[PDB]
RNA sequence: AGAGUUAAAUUAUAACUAAGCUGUAAAAAGCCCUAGUUAAAAUAAAAUAACCCACGAAAGUGACUCUAAUAAUCCUGACACACGAUAGCUAGGACCCAAACUGGGAUUAGAUACCCCACUAUGCCUAGCCCUAAACCCAAAUAGUUACAUAACAAAACUAUUCGCCAGAGUACUACUCGCAACUGCCUAAAACUCAAAGGACUUGGCGGUGCUUCACAUCCACCUAGAGGAGCCUGUUCUA
């Protein structure tokens, strides 16, 4: 199904907002 | 009477924005659904507990407690022969609707036509 | 149905009635082609799953005889002829 | 099972034929019976036509069994019921006008009713329910209630008796403290009354 | 609170009853609809899955009450059959 | 013998006296039968409390205080104090919907009271406080 | 969009009685300044009607009343003008109740999670900003046809005028750049490099701590009898040799 693609944008939008957060 | 299905589901024609998003087509199929067992209860409650308020008003001795005690057996006999004829008469007892059996049977000479 | 709108006169009160002048043109060649090919000793199949004159068209065939299949029809019987009936089996001429 | 399922269980007691004809339903009963032409089971080798015996006894009697001596079971059964015999005709002679004409001489007496005083009248069952075991009381079935009396009489005699006294007389005292209802066996009857009223709030987690 | 007391949603027993008494006010509220809506009450549901409750209600509504009527409707065609071996 | 379920109204003059008392003269028993929980309340026509009984003051602990049993012997216990202060007749009023709202009916009935009246007062709030959040158990 | 208004519930608060009250599959913690009944503001939210399908351009709106009021003599159209749930920010006011974060209890190998209790931001009103959504009915606007004709699935197929968008997958709602009351932000949006696949729908099988119904006669539970695991001995493995 689809959900293969969103899972894949959210675990990169997720590690982005965290080195944000870091840096 | 029958809810109006008139500018409801999601179609191409419809102006009005959808009410009602159903998860299967609303389909008749040619068998109904089975019976539901009725889920049970715990019996001969409301006579235990008068007979525990004998037992410990006497130090749990029968000898002053034998009317209480002579319930409770009837009582377990009461509900043991009700719970042991309750499913065979059930199925053929219909309560004046056909059993399930006999309603498939019954759709299968009048099915819906769905196609053509 | 659909197809047969040519053929109706007309619906009265929602029953629909059916042109007989068309009937009777149909029935004219109907009947006709069935003597012929009657004539040319074909087999005639009276087939009809109906619950109400399975006896009556069961003993119109017998009169007239020729066969009749007014029971629960298999799914290989005509197509598949040679395993059902047998190894040599002439197919009817004609159905009814 | 050697017998099939036509095979029904054989009608023992001869005074149920000598006097059929004061009965019109029961004479429907058993005419029917060979008439249609049911098959019967051989007589079993333990009940038989004798007016001495007793189904009870012959139920306690088999659980005192252990393995296959038929002969030594019996052979304490006749014992306890002689020895209670002896103790209570001993009691017979020494007593007072009115204590004399209270005594009971009658094993077979004493023995029904010791046991209907050992039966406990609710018993316990777990039920698992939310990973954990709780005792909800049962209203138990006369059978059971039965069986379990029996049971609580061998175990107790068996067990906690000293090696010296012999099986027979052990088991006839505790017959008599059954029948005065001071016996250890009416305590553990007791104690089992004990917990299921305790646990009077957890019968509503049984479902039948 | 600021109403009369004693005059809504209350019933009163006859011949010195009271199971039967309490089984007629249940029926009341169930035909209201009250039971349920105390049940729904409990916790808080979110405005999007009242809606998606609300499409799962009416969609049951409709298809009971049509397969109903079919039932009743083919009803009468369960008699013996005169034609039975034809 | 017609029998009407509506309460006889104040305003009117209806001739249904029970132990020589009229129909508002009557005490009242609150219950109230919350889901773990069963508290019972019996107050006079002036609204003064005559006796109180609960499941947890009768020994029921915990778990146990919110089972039907527990409610049905607070309405035994609950009865027997009211009848010594000599009340018959009592218009029994139910608090939300819980287990314990029929054993707490039949309890009072068999405590030694008789009820004449039932009225359910569940707290129905017609839009009202928000309540808390659902339980993903 | 303004102005005025409140039925049901809840709370401050007072009286009376009671010793316990809340809470869970089961408990603990918390409370005892508490609980039940009677009397009762403010704030907040709008049972049944609704099995109705109306209004607005969309997001949205369904307690009552009044005022103002819903463009075009009735095509398409952007990067321009105006708007845009919820969360979030700035200033003031309100705070019943719910409640991220945080603290306590329990569960667990661990539980900085599910479950229980307390409370804050905040949800609310006035003024300003932010301009993001599965903003999805995943189906663009205006006129039409039921002719031709079934990839699959779904919500049947198509014609005319016009605009927007689409050129393998990952890298990527990212780097750099322009604008923005944004400054951990939004919009616009690549390449180096890696792979020969990624992806849509369907079929059978297996499995499911998925639901419904039915059933285990040595059998899963309830339940019956005799034994193994404890000791010596006999014998068979592993290890030691
Ligand atoms: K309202
Ligand atoms: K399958
Ligand atoms: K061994
Ligand atoms: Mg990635
Ligand atoms: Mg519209
Ligand atoms: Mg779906
Ligand atoms: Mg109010
Ligand atoms: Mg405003
Ligand atoms: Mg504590
Ligand atoms: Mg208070
Ligand atoms: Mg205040
Ligand atoms: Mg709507
Ligand atoms: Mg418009
Ligand atoms: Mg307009
Ligand atoms: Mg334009
Ligand atoms: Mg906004
Ligand atoms: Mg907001
Ligand atoms: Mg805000
Ligand atoms: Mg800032
Ligand atoms: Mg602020
Ligand atoms: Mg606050
Ligand atoms: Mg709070
Ligand atoms: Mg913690
Ligand atoms: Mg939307
Ligand atoms: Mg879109
Ligand atoms: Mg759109
Ligand atoms: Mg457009
Ligand atoms: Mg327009
Ligand atoms: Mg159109
Ligand atoms: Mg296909
Ligand atoms: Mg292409
Ligand atoms: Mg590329
Ligand atoms: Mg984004
Ligand atoms: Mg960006
Ligand atoms: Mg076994
Ligand atoms: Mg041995
Ligand atoms: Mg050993
Ligand atoms: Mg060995």
């Amino acid at each position: 199904k689809n959900i293969l693609k969103i899972r894949r944008r959210k675990m990169n939008h997720h590690k982005y907002r965290k080195l944000v957060k870091r840096t | 009477a029958t809810p109006s299905l008139r500018g409801r589901l999601a179609r191409l024609g419809n102006p009005r924005r959808p009410i009602l998003k159903p998860n299967k087509p609303l389909i008749l199929a040619n068998h109904v659904g089975e019976r539901r067992r009725e889920k049970g209860e715990a019996t001969c409650i409301t006579e235990m507990s008068v007979m525990m308020a004998c037992w410990k008003q006497n130090e749990f001795r029968d000898e002053a407690c034998r009317k209480e005690i002579q319930d409770f057996f009837d009582c377990a006999s009461r509900a043991e022969a009700a719970r042991k004829m309750r499913s065979i008469q059930e199925n053929l007892g219909e309560l004046g609707s056909l059993p399930p059996k006999k309603l498939n049977k019954l759709l299968h000479r009048f099915p819906n036509k769905p196609h053509v | 149905h659909r197809f047969m709108e040519p053929y109706l006169f007309g619906s009265r009160l929602g029953q629909d009635i059916i042109d007989l002048e068309q009937t009777a043109a149909h029935l004219q060649l109907a009947l006709n082609f069935t003597a012929h090919v009657a004539y040319r000793e074909g087999i005639i199949l009276f087939v009809s799953r109906h619950r109400q004159f399975a006896h009556l068209i069961e003993t119109t065939a017998r009169d007239c005889g020729e066969y009749a299949h007014t029971r629960y029809f298999k799914g290989g019987l005509l197509t598949n002829a040679p395993l059902l009936l047998g190894p040599g089996v002439r197919l009817p001429d004609l159905i009814i | 099972s050697r017998y099939g399922p036509e095979y029904k269980d054989p009608q023992i007691d001869k005074e149920y034929y000598r006097k059929p004809l004061a009965e019109q339903t029961e004479e429907e009963k058993y005419e029917r019976d060979f008439k249609k032409t049911q098959l019967i089971k051989a007589a079993p080798a333990t009940k038989t036509s004798s007016v001495f015996e007793d189904p009870v006894i012959s139920k306690f009697t088999n659980m005192m069994m252990k393995g296959g001596n038929k002969v030594l079971a019996r052979s304490l059964m006749t014992q306890t019921l002689e020895a209670v015999k002896r103790k209570q005709f001993a009691k017979y002679h020494a007593a007072s006008a009115e204590e004399q004409a209270t005594i009971e001489r009658n094993p077979y007496t004493i023995f029904h009713q010791a046991l209907k005083n050992c039966e406990p009248v609710i018993g316990l069952v777990p039920i698992l329910k939310g990973g954990h075991f709780y005792q909800v009381p049962v209203p138990l079935a006369d059978r059971r209630r039965r069986f379990l009396a029996m049971k609580w009489m061998i175990a107790e005699c068996r067990e906690k008796k000293h090696r010296r006294v012999l099986m027979p007389e052990k088991l006839s005292q505790e017959l008599l403290e059954a029948f005065h209802n001071q016996g250890p066996v009416i305590k553990r009857k007791h104690d089992m009354h004990k917990m299921a009223e305790a646990n009077r709030a957890l019968a509503h987690y049984r479902w039948w | 609170a600021n109403h009369l007391k004693f005059i809504a949603r209350t019933v009163m027993v006859q011949e010195g009853n009271v199971e039967g008494a309490y089984r007629t006010l249940n029926r009341i509220l169930t035909m209201d609809g009250l039971i349920e809506d105390i049940k729904r009450r409990r916790y808080y549901e979110k405005p999007c899955r009242r809606r998606q409750r609300e499409s799962y209600e009416t969609c049951r509504r409709i298809y009971n009450m049509e397969m109903a009527r079919k039932i009743n409707f083919l009803m009468r065609k369960n008699r013996a059959d005169p034609w039975q071996g034809c | 013998s017609s029998f009407s379920i509506y309460p006889p109204i104040p305003g009117q003059e209806n001739s249904l006296r029970w132990a020589g008392k009229k129909f508002e003269e009557i005490p009242i028993a609150h219950i109230k039968a919350s889901y773990n929980n069963t508290q019972i309340q019996v107050v006079s026509a002036a609204h003064q409390p005559l006796a109180h009984a609960s499941c947890g003051t009768e020994g029921f602990r915990n778990a146990k205080k919110g089972t039907g049993i527990a409610a049905q012997t607070a309405g035994i216990a609950a009865a027997a104090k009211a009848t010594g202060k000599g009340v018959t007749h009592v218009r029994v009023v139910v608090k939300g919907l819980g287990p314990g709202r029929l054993s707490a009916i039949k309890g009072l009935t068999m405590g030694g009271l008789e009820v004449i009246s039932i009225t359910d007062n569940t707290p129905i709030p017609h839009x009202g406080c928000r309540p808390r959040k659902a339980r993903r158990l």
